[PDB]
């Protein structure tokens, strides 16, 4: 495989230059209007995550069925570490386009919404504590990617372990002690337990918009969806 | 049938 | 706080002082098994670890610095990623089955007796098989078990996450300790650290899923659960 | 609240 092969700065550089594109929502709010604009967005986002994924080293290498599998585990994952990241520099607040920038008040418009907002402010607001640099940030997006679909096996754990290697020459390039970089290490690894714990709310969430059938899902969102239940 | 299957060898 | 003066081998030799017992089930390998029987089996095996789970709670460094309230919410969000972390890891010697108690040995032909379980019994073997794969140290899930109950739910004026924050700092400097002493080199200790702290993601996913399957089956009002498990059900519900 | 009272022993 091609991407164990890469040093840490080409692993790097890899990833950054895969980073798909920041995109726009249609240009005050019901629950099914806000729904709408939101799963358009979502739905016009997994086009480019499909070929982000494509583009991170040794996904390729995986079989086609293997990548289905991954991306059908992550993909509610990849899009929330994706929102809170471009939501560092907005305190209590989430930017999920652009020109759709919302705060708590906007996430009572629709139920059982208000628990998921608050938990991806937290996240956000972890992030901008902890001081998240975009190097780091996309090497816990490629994590997500592989992990979390794993268990659900061997490339996958070498390519892992190569991540790893790129997080920890990332903080020990940016001056962090020996100590600093295995705890910088443990607290960022750590809030990917709490993105899938919010993933597997927003999925439960998602399913029930479905079954209330009040905002138009696309095919390609469903079947992502379908592959959960 | 599986979408996911076609945007991933487009 | 005692917590944050604590050695390496001090924080291991408190952790290791504070596990509590493996417990028995209640099964009868002559009664004949009903998917209601089993889930009455299992539900009773978790209330009665549930008691003990909380007193060795107690005994973590650091969680009686925390508030009544705070220990309530972290136990509620954990309980069941402690339960089974716990039983993947009395697991780990029996591959393809999983270790509910010494009397209790299911297989995954008995899993399927109840609906919905395949999907979760299959991931616990996975979790097991990979801590067996991986040799997990008792010194190294008595690190994470604690990770769990003080991570899963430090998010969901009194700025006491940031205690928090010091004491799985200090839990991270004890799992690194315990590699470099295990003879790993500085890359191996890191990608073990990563290696072990990404399963318990698997773990919340196990926990959310098996908390689903737990909620549905008091909605089906078919398995005696106690007061103390419906309490601690309702807590996700909400 | 059981939890609760467990923890407050
Ligand atoms: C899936 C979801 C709609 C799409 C949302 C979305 C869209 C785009 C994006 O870059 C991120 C997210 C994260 C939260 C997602 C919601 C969580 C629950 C939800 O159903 C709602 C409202
Ligand atoms: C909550 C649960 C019953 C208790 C189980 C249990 C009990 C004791 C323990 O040390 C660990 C676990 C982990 C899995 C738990 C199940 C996950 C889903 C479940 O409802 C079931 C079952 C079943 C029947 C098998």
């Amino acid at each position: 495989s091609l991407a164990l092969s890469l040093t840490a700065d080409q692993m790097v550089s890899a990833l950054l230059d895969a980073e798909p594109p920041i995109l726009y929502s249609e240009y005050p709010f019901s629950e099914a209007s806000m729904m709408g604009l939101l799963t358009n967005l979502a739905d016009r986002e997994l086009v480019h995550m499909i070929n982000w994924a494509k583009r991170v080293p040794g996904f390729v290498d995986l079989t086609l069925h293997d990548q289905v599998h991954l991306l059908e585990c992550a993909w509610l994952e990849i899009l929330m570490i994706g929102l809170v990241w471009r939501s560092m520099e907005h305190p209590g607040k989430l930017l999920f386009a652009p020109n759709l920038l919302l705060d708590r008040n906007q996430g009572k418009c629709v139920e059982g919404m208000v628990e998921i907002f608050d938990m991806l402010l937290a996240t956000s607001s972890r992030f901008r504590m902890m001081n998240l640099q975009g190097e780091e940030f996309v090497c816990l997006k490629s994590i997500i990617l592989l992990n979390s679909g794993v268990y659900t096996k061997d490339h996958i754990h070498r390519v892992l372990d190569k991540i790893t290697d790129t997080l920890i020459h990332l903080m020990a390039k940016a001056g962090l002690t020996l100590q600093q970089q295995h705890q910088r290490l443990a607290q960022l690894l750590l809030i990917l337990s709490h993105i899938r714990h919010m993933s597997n709310k927003g999925m439960e969430h998602l399913y029930s918009m479905k079954c209330k059938n009040v905002v138009p899902l696309s095919d390609l969102l469903l079947e992502m969806l379908d592959a959960h239940r | 049938h599986k979408i996911l299957h076609r945007l991933l060898q487009d």
